[PDB]
């Protein structure tokens, strides 16, 4: 499996803007890119900023240019009720929890809670014609679409570029009277501004004191990163160069598997002369389709969630219906 | 804006027209069909080829008896005879005088040359017509393939052109076709399972590599000559070879309308029958105001030379007086005379020369110049050459 | 008419590695789908492999052992089959769907080959 | 999404997926013609009368 983890090993974590980190607009390492919800049993795929699985089950995230990590069982997400984390690899997560209106994920390392909530809908899709909200304990098997638990090299790929020159106001410091740029251990950077003429200089692990520009607020020392990469996201500037240099494949591609689906109660049938009455007591809202076996169908479709009595007329040509997931039933009358 | 037009189906000859809005300058359109192909709904049914008489070694038993084991090969024939006295290079194979039995079982198999030499059968109907067009609307020239059925428009610069279905559903092909070596013939082959000896279709195969063939060669075993181990067999000659020697002329030279046939896929093209209608949908952004185009005054015709031949043979000098210098389209509303060019460049006070074709002894036609009309009139002379090497560029009025 | 020809299979011991090949012949230019199905004795038909262009899909009981490769230029699929278990014995069929005939008289949509037998011995 | 043809089609034709096709619905009559060889026939006297 390392053959497939080495692909995402050497890229980066990255930080981004967040609408709500519990205090107004914010900058968080827990930005959510987008949400896709097409699976039937409620499986959802999330595309976060911090990557997962890199160690069995752990999260690694950036913080103001520094990397940190935490075991996976301390981060929690929810929509209306608590969700559950199944597996995480690379930038992507697979989750399972019912419908909602927003996705809110958070954690608590120190005595400060990090969070982000986003308004992207998650939709629970029932398999078949018998809708529900939580899959039943028992029923029958049907082929639906669910997101595979395995991570294998499929044909789907995503794009990845070089990082932008992110700024850092913390590095520039004041001497007795001067501005000092102090790059961290073994990192390269580029300092820019116009306080006098124009100055665009580069530093390679050397601290530099500038005689001019003897104040704080004026100007900037961008970083440089060469051996790490970022995803093509709107929350990062694009550095010089229109090159692409590579792409990576996605895990958790949709798959086909067997699926448990409910079974409706057996309808109570009462017969009559060219007429049949149906008594129906659904546990949950269910569909009904009925059609004649002649050239004119007169197909009739209903959704019923309450008990009711329904009478139908049957000719010699024949009657047919399905109530729920049961096999079709065809009734054929004669003369009496 | 919806506009309707018609086109006699024929490649090579170009077509010029102007759409005339009541208050704006006419917009020119030029059309040139390059290839007009007609592909049928053709479904393969079977294939045939030379056959080879499959003959095993004779099965000789000496003073005894034998039985027939059916291999169930196609058109298999098995037989046993008695009273054989075989020989060999080293004397007599047997010492018995009678009671010797020999068994022969014969069949047919596909020749090794089936891949490179084989005649295909085909069932044809439902011809669909396609075309390559070179069209310029408002100096927007394009070359494009288009589905000329009643749907599937092609759009460029907002202009949507739709070529409707043909007015005639005639096809050169018959319902059953035979293909071989790139030549096409309309022939009535017998259908699968009903082959007859001594004619086409004696050997029958679903596909080239079906590996299950039906056969009626009417193979008959015969008593071998005494004192020799061999198996004589009799059958009708190859009906494929008989058809090869018959070979009525090809459709490529027998088809009416002069329709030429090529088979990379089966198709026919470049032969004129019927008319194709065109429907233009023009957006309202391509129309230019009159004041932005040259306008003329006191324009007059003169007919310099006349030859009412197949080719353009009428030269007209038009003398004008223009407020501006700029290209404009010239059109003849009627079919009396057909012009050569789609547009003419125009000076301030010069004169223009126009080439056209007509079939009238005494032409009198109204030309439409950039915004006005002029009435050219005159008489014309016959041609000199009796035959030419190109088709007619104009119509034959009554 | 278009057909599918299946080759491969045979009798082998458990733990071996084979290759199954299915080739398409007839009047076709491009193929939307090519897939593999298995049919064991006494049961119904089931899917195994699922290849179309770059994307691939695998069943629950076939993950991590069998690999499918497709060549649209040759219109062939090769199922590299590894890590044999006694439950894998069956007759394998190759299916093609979404055929785009090269005009190319439109005809039947799906096709089915005769298939090949794969037997594994403990 | 609307109801399926397998749930609203006339004559109760059942539609399957792999080739797009329909089965098991009654419409019209199939004429049949037979060419039977003489080998399978029997004499009247050999049969009980």
């Amino acid at each position: 499996t390392e053959e497939l983890f080495n692909e995402y090993k050497l890229t980066r974590p990255y930080m981004a803007r967040c609408i709500r980190c519990a205090v107004g607009s914010c900058h968080s390492p827990i930005a959510i890119e987008a949400v896709k919800s097409d699976g039937h049993d409620g499986y959802v795929r999330l595309q976060t900023s911090s990557q997962y699985g890199l160690k069995g089950r752990t999260m690694r995230y950036d913080m103001h240019g520094t990397i940190k990590e935490i075991p996976l069982h301390q981060v929690s997400l929810y929509t209306s009720r608590p969700c559950h984390i199944v597996d995480g690899h690379g930038y992507f997560l697979l989750a399972r929890c019912p419908a909602g209106d927003s996705i809110t994920m958070e954690f608590k390392k120190d005595s400060v809670r990090h969070s982000c909530s986003v308004p992207y809908e998650v939709k629970f899709n029932p398999v078949g014609r018998e809708l529900y909200t939580h899959p039943p304990e028992h029923g029958v098997e049907q082929a639906c679409q669910v997101y595979a638990h395995d991570a294998q090299n499929r044909g789907a790929y995503v794009e990845m570029h070089l990082p932008g020159s992110e700024v850092d106001s913390s590095l520039v410091s004041l001497s007795g009277s001067s501005v000092t740029v102090t790059p961290p251990d073994g990192t390269s950077a580029l300092v820019e501004c116009e306080c006098g003429g124009t100055k665009i200089s580069e530093t390679i692990n050397k601290t530099k004191q500038f005689s001019q520009c003897t104040k704080k607020e004026q100007c900037r020392a961008y970083r440089l990163q060469n051996d790490k990469w970022v995803y093509n996201s709107d929350k990062l500037p694009k550095a010089a160069g229109a090159t692409l240099k590579g792409k990576l494949h996605v895990p958790f591609l949709l798959a086909d598997g067997k699926c448990t689906v409910p079974l409706a109660p057996e309808p109570m049938i009462t017969f009559g002369f060219r007429s049949v009455s149906l008594k129906l007591h659904p546990k949950n809202p269910t569909y009904l389709i009925t059609r004649q076996l002649a050239d004119e169908p007169h197909y009739t479709h209903e959704l019923i969630s309450e008990p009711a009595v329904r009478n139908f007329t049957v000719t010699e040509k024949g009657w047919e219906f399905v109530w729920g997931n049961h096999p079709p039933k065809r009734f054929w009358a004669q003369e009496t | 804006y919806e506009h309707a037009t018609t086109m006699p189906s024929q490649a090579g000859i170009s077509y010029n027209t102007i759409v005339n809005r009541a208050g704006y300058a006419p917009l020119p359109i030029s059309i040139t069909p390059t290839k007009i192909k007609l592909i049928p709904t053709v479904n393969l049914e079977y294939v045939t080829c030379h056959y080879k008489t499959g003959m095993d070694s004779p099965a000789i038993k000496c003073c005894g008896s034998q039985e027939c084991t059916p291999t169930y090969r196609p058109d298999e024939q098995c037989k046993v005879f008695t009273g054989v006295y075989p020989f060999m290079w080293g004397g007599a194979y047997c010492f018995c005088d009678t009671e010797n039995t020999q068994v022969s079982k014969a069949y047919v198999m596909k020749s090794d040359d089936c891949l490179a030499d084989h005649a295909e059968a085909y069932k044809a109907h439902t011809a669909s017509v396609q075309a390559f067009l070179n069209i310029t609307v408002g100096e927007h020239s394009i070359v494009t393939t288009v589905y000329v059925n009643g749907e599937t428009p092609v759009n460029f610069n907002g202009v949507k052109i739709t070529a409707g279905p043909l007015s005639t559903a005639w096809t050169p092909f018959d319902r059953k076709i035979v293909q071989y070596a790139g030549e096409i013939y309309n022939y009535d082959f017998p259908e699968y399972g009903a082959g007859q000896p001594g004619a086409f279709g004696d050997i029958q195969s679903r596909t080239v590599s079906s590996s299950d063939l039906y056969a009626n060669t009417n193979l008959v075993l015969q008593r071998p000559k005494a004192g020799a181990i061999h198996v004589p067999y009799t059958q009708a000659p190859s009906g494929f070879e008989q058809w090869k020697k018959d070979k009525a002329p090809s459709l490529k030279f027998t088809a009416p309308f002069g329709c030429e046939i090529y088979t990379n896929p089966i198709r026919a093209e470049n032969c004129a029958v019927g008319s194709i209608p065109l429907a233009f949908d023009i957006p309202d952004a391509l129309f230019t105001r009159v004041s932005e185009t040259p306008t003329l005054s006191a324009a007059e015709c003169t007919l310099n030379e006349c030859v009412y031949s197949s080719d353009f043979g009428g030269i007209a000098t038009v003398k004008y007086s223009a407020s501006k210098s700029g290209k404009c389209a010239v059109h003849v509303p009627s079919g009396t005379a057909t012009l050569k060019e789609a547009a003419v460049e125009l000076t301030e006070q010069g004169s223009a020369t126009i080439h056209f074709s007509t079939a009238n002894i005494h032409p009198e036609f109204r030309l439409q110049i950039c915004t006005s009309y002029v009435t050219c009139k005159g008489d014309c002379h016959p041609p000199k050459d009796h035959i030419v090497t190109h088709p007619q560029y104009h119509a034959q009025t009554f | 008419e278009v057909q599918l020809q299946a080759s491969g299979g045979g009798l082998v011991q458990a733990g071996g590695s084979l290759r199954l090949s299915c080739a398409a012949s007839g009047s076709i230019v491009s193929i939307n789908v090519m897939a593999w199905y298995r049919q064991s004795p006494g049961k119904e038909r089931e899917l195994v492999a699922k290849s179309s262009g770059p994307f691939t899909l695998y069943a629950d009981s076939v993950k991590g052992r069998f690999t499918i490769s497709n060549d649209a230029a040759k219109n062939t699929v090769d199922l590299q089959m590894n890590s044999l278990k006694p439950e894998d014995t069956a007759v394998y069929y190759c299916n093609a769907e979404g055929l785009r005939y090269p005009s190319g008289t439109y005809g039947p949509s799906a096709v089915w080959g005769q298939g090949t037998q794969v037997t594994v011995s403990s």
